[PDB]
């Protein structure tokens, strides 16, 4: 019987800021 | 498909997408690392850059 | 073995080596190979859109960042298996970035 | 039984710890997609 | 008595027998699709139940020949819109339930062929209950385990070099699963819809053994040819040479820990806890 | 079949052989001998039934235990030496000396002659010295054979 | 002997007692809000400690009546700006500390009513120390556990149909928590600020039992009416009929594994390891 | 007998001995950089192997001298582009392999100085194999461990107040690692490239002990001055006073659970399971 | 405590593994919000 | 050996669970970066 | 090879030596002596058989246990002192005293003289006092040697 | 060095002292005494070899066990009281009474006088009443000292 008894929070600002490098890129590839 | 370029054509078969077709390549993207060749077929469109 | 590393008849010719397998991209900067590259992305596309490439490599003390002034020539060559190197992208640097 | 006592109520919370799904939020709103796909306990091996 | 898993004209009986008082059949029920509100102004949450529920069956049993074990592996791995029917020999369940291999799981089936046992295989199945009128798909892919009548050692071949795995302590674990099928919620059926996909499956062979003689030559032949070389698009040819009735399979080691060499204090030999190969594309 | 019959312990003749040669290793003066082929039995039970459904053998061995009172330098040095070698000191190697074992006994009133033979008996430990005040040294072996190679009536 | 937990006029004494050499009190200290720099050119990082620390208490104890256990549950679950004060009977701690239920936990309090153990309840409490002057809020919500004097079986009612849970092996675990409160860092003092919220709490009943007779009828009546029907925004009525002095609540099973039917080799009956219900919107 | 770990002129021998049948040397081989395709229309996936593999060594052993233990900690923690060479005394391995402290780990080395056990230190090393020609970096940072010849108690100093840790049941565990180095995949080559960084390392001291006398005064002096104060940019000063030959180090407790007080039923004293400090910036 | 040889040595790393909470970075920069809310370990059950 | 064996029997799935690190997808495409940096298991403690 | 022969316990002569010198440590009055070289055996099975595939020796040990009834101060002080020293009090250090051991026994009929020698015997505990009312003090040592260095017929 | 010699149990003279005073605690009527210094031995093996490489001492203690048949009220009330105190009732405090123990025994024919001394002996349990019908009460202590402070020939 003793044996039986022995039984993410994500910052919207920092995503918006860190992605800025990349969001603007297609337009840069196309000049403006 | 390193020999492939935009404007070339290719046979594509995909089940269950239901396509068995010959398409123009509108773009190719090569990734090393994940080792993926990504074909854009028929036409390419942008998003906020359009 | 390498030349002069083994006495004659002691070891078979190409050893320990074997035929190349896998995919390799080599990045060339003003005719010099960069040798710390660990990822390559190449995009080739129809005229409303720009062709571009992105290369990722390790650096030390900014020594490789110094190799890529804006307008510097870059070429990316690909080989798969034992196939010859093919010049798949040629262009010019528009951004160099180094970050932790 | 001596090994089984420690074993069974270890194998149980192993599933409890392993099988917990992701639940990411931006600014109080859930961003995990409510894809209506099931998952169920793996084979016992 | 005994549990039958079947699909059309193909059928396997799985004895559902175990040592002493071990768990033979665990069935679980759940509501993965209730929306219990995380917040709001009451002490207890508002809720909404508005979809099909989960039912799972976990079956543990033993098989008395290798041929039946391969039939079971093939039956589970196969893509077919013909319903996979399970018959449970217990009165709390209906005479037939339609099932999928466990909904998102790489290991729906496990077969263990332990060292020191003959004509015994340990079976573990996980199965998800699905609506019998709601098995959907277009593709059809019969799986086949290669078989032969030899009794040679298990052989790993890469780079033109073949390595024989030691018989000493040799144990085989095989896992099979269909993680690319979709089991999906339905508004007011009790059971979910099953989307059968003619797409990549999981099929893994794991070995354990102890290398007792020619130890450097054996381990180095394996690690040089398999682990330290690049294998390209191809992989290891893993040939059972008729052990367990199995034939030859193309495969590769995968991930951070598919092989391990273990050295223990006071032992003049090397233990391999795992050598693990995932089966790769060769069904051409 | 042959009638079951008493067996008298002192009528037994145990012998050990090197499996490389089938040559006798000198051994004598046994007092007790027990030989027991064994398997692990899995006793399998089903759903609902309280009764056993099946039982299966696995993982065979032959338990051998011998008590003896005449020391053998050959046997002891064969055990130290490992397979196909003889040594006056412990060897730092992984191969145990494997002995072929045979025991032969007449039945108590001559109904049969039972021969038992066991392949590749190994002993985890060897008593070298076994002294007790006022006693002859008495040595007990425990070991395991791979299989029974023969159990038959070898009488004429 | 006893720890005292109190809020204004309401007070509960918990005997800090357990078998043999078990842990009665664990107090954990930490600094969640130190910034240790992940990089920089030093061998060892620069750091900044600039905020309140964390102090936690796990209390393990036993209660000698069910009435006190319900008072404890209601005391822990209640929302009020009135400080919850803990008195620890050990010299390493001050005479009173102000506390919140464990800061983000669904199970701050657990009460176990195991089989056999009449007039014994296992208590496990987890509490976070908070600044006594910094208990803040607007709403008061007095929690209540419904009570009645009957001796009937535990009943689960859904779809107009009632199932009685077997008495055989019947154990109850109740867990309680306030995960929607906020315990927040403050710059100038040792202990954090406590934001009391008149918002959704956690309150869960887990049953465990063995089903010995009328087994298909009992289990099928439960699984059909609860697990295979869609319950809408209503749920199960769960009624203790006066067992443990408890009354009736609205509740629902939640998630992937709230109920399991377990069959063991050689046994003529079904084990139910768990049957979990979360209490739902009820109060008015 | 011993494995040798060395860095030019600096060398340490690690006996590679353990009790009974414990694991002395695990070597793990893998392919982290195979691309097994997750999907596609085949029964079994297409694959590509195109990069360096992974080889890891976990070494377990004992040291007979505290001085050598500090040399090993300094050797592991030090940044140098000089190859760190491992010699393994088993015939499967080549006579030397070049290594990095475990590629991304906070705990590449662990040293345990248990209670009892005079002049015994448990060593556990994790090392990643790297290509001998491919060790790259800007410049060196020699790590050092402060040493003194005293025999005083371990002293924790903060807010001008010094607290002596009890001798009773005292155990020290030190862990060391280089998580800010980069071990990187390379094409067409067996072993990865190693980028040595003159950047922040991991170096942690853990204590375990039982406070037997002056218990409130001892535990309150620690908790008030370390845990309930804001320490600013500056650390606690942790001084060994020559125990294990160790000197004085600036450090801070970090995270949710760096300190615990544990009270057990029937015991007239307090157990401290862990008191944990990370070494902070102190180099000039 | 009696089965603690398998028990205690498991109960501790269960807590240690459970406190292995999520963290994430884009391009070296952290994206996990510095919400100054505490968690403290749940009831032992 | 119930303690030591049960320990080793637990240590293996502890390691297996620990290598179960994060991976994420938007609309079927991976957003986890293919940073070619290795990890390998820490010291045994 | 030499015929197996009975060995009489009282004919034995046990001796202990310091491995630093090969000098004798005074010891006497033995009553029981057991010396047992041992290994652990890994019995290894295989994929498709109930029979044993291979068996291997590991973790060598020589169990030494001695019962004796004459106290030796030298033996006890050597044990207290650790290697290469004697002490009158417990020493707070981690090196145990290692004894070389040799036992020499004639065969009962003089057929051979059996010498057993064991290196680096250590005793985890040393009985100092072993008083029982109405009896001489009798002392039991249990210890472990590294290996058997000699097992031979040392007769001329 | 001194020749090993028999020791007669009944020639022994056991004494207990309070370490705060060096005062004698009255104790008498001994029947059995065992004193055994011990260490945990870590018995260490390498990768390559089946042989032991090293062995190391760790946790030291002296096992003391005594059987005696004259009850002492002082010894019992000292044990109840804890260090430097005496009590007629169990004390709810964590300090066990620590006894200095010494035993002196002449060798059986006067070769030496063996003195054994042990510091800080503690007893987990004290038998107060130990009655069996038709027998004198007999008491068994088991306990642990910190170290042997002396083991010497104290003869003139």
């Amino acid at each position: 019987d003793g044996g039986g008894g022995g039984g993410a929070t994500i910052d919207g600002r920092q995503i918006s800021e860190s992605t800025g490098r990349y969001r603007s890129d297609p337009s840069r590839r196309r000049g403006i | 498909l390193y020999d492939a370029e935009p404007g070339d054509t290719i046979d594509i078969t995909i089940d269950p997408r239901g396509i068995d077709e010959e398409f123009v390549i509108a773009a190719i993207e090569y990734r090393w690392g994940v080792d993926e060749t990504i074909l854009t077929v028929v036409e390419k469109r942008g998003d906020v850059d359009d | 073995p390498q030349l002069g590393d083994s006495k004659l008849g002691e070891s078979q010719l190409g050893s320990p080596g074997t035929l190349k397998q896998g995919v390799e991209w080599t990045v060339v900067v003003d005719g010099e190979e960069q040798n710390n590259v660990w990822d390559v992305q190449v995009v080739d596309t129809a005229n409303p859109f720009g062709d571009y490439a992105v290369f990722k490599m390790d650096d030390r003390g900014g020594q490789a960042f110094e190799a890529y002034p804006r307008g510097t020539r870059v070429e990316a060559y690909v080989s798969e298996g034992t196939e010859p190197l093919d010049n798949r992208f040629t262009g010019y640097v528009v951004e160099r970035r180094e970050n932790e | 039984d001596g090994g089984g006592g420690g074993g069974n109520s270890s194998r149980q919370p192993f599933a409890g710890g392993f099988f917990g799904g992701g639940n990411a939020t931006i600014d109080g709103r859930q961003i995990s997609e409510s894809t209506g796909r099931y998952r169920s306990d793996p084979s016992r091996r | 008595v005994d549990a039958t898993l079947s699909r059309g004209g193909t059928s396997v009986d799985i004895p559902l027998v175990e040592e002493g008082g071990e768990i033979l059949l665990s069935s679980t029920f759940g509501k993965p699709e209730v929306n219990v509100r995380k917040s709001g102004g009451s002490l207890n949450p508002r809720v909404i139940d508005s979809w099909s529920g989960l039912q799972t069956f976990q079956l543990v049993g033993k098989l008395y020949d290798y041929s039946t074990s391969h039939q079971l592996a093939d039956l589970v791995k196969t893509a077919s819109t013909t319903p996979l029917e399970l018959q449970i020999p217990q009165d709390a369940y209906p005479d037939t339930v339609t099932v999928a291999p466990a909904a998102g799981q790489a290991s729906a089936l496990t077969l263990e062929y332990p060292a020191g046992r003959k004509d015994l295989v340990d079976v573990s199945l996980s199965l998800t209950r699905v609506d019998p009128n709601s098995v959907r798909g277009v593709g059809d892919q019969q799986a086949t385990t290669p078989t032969t009548t030899g009794t040679g050692p298990v052989e790993v071949t890469a780079g033109g070099t073949t390595v024989q795995l030691p018989s000493s302590g040799l144990s085989v674990e095989r896992t099979v699963g269909r993680p690319n099928d979709a089991v999906r919620r339905v508004p007011r059926q009790a059971d979910p819809r099953y989307e059968v996909k003619a797409k990549v499956t999981n099929d893994v062979f794991t070995f354990s053994f102890e290398t007792l003689d020619n130890i450097p030559a054996t381990l180095n032949a394996l690690t040089d040819n398999v682990f330290r070389e690049q294998l390209g698009r191809d992989g290891v040819t893993l040939d059972f040479n008729g052990l367990l009735g199995l034939g030859s399979v193309k495969a590769i080691p995968v991930g951070s820990s598919p092989f391990r060499q273990v050295h223990q204090a006071g032992r003049g030999w090397v233990t391999v806890p795992t050598l693990e190969f995932r089966r790769i594309y060769s069904n051409e | 079949a042959t009638s079951p019959e008493g067996i008298w312990s002192n009528s037994g003749a145990l012998t050990f052989e090197d499996p490389a040669d089938d040559s006798e290793i000198l051994f004598a003066g046994v007092r007790d001998v027990t030989i027991t082929p064994a398997y692990e039995h899995a006793e399998l039970y089903t759903i609902d039934s309280t009764f056993r459904d099946e039982v299966k053998r696995y993982e065979h061995n032959v338990n051998v235990e011998i008590t003896y009172a005449k020391f053998s330098l050959e046997f002891a040095q064969e055990w130290l030496g490992g397979p196909g070698a003889t040594a006056t000191a412990s060897q730092d190697d992984s191969d145990p000396m494997k002995f072929n074992l045979e025991n032969v006994t007449p039945s108590a009133s001559g109904g049969f002659e039972r021969t038992t033979a066991v392949e590749n008996v190994v002993f985890p430990e060897l008593p070298l010295d076994s002294a007790t005040y006022g006693e002859y040294e008495e040595y007990s072996l425990t070991g395991s054979g791979r299989s029974v190679t023969n159990l038959a009536d070898t009488s004429g």
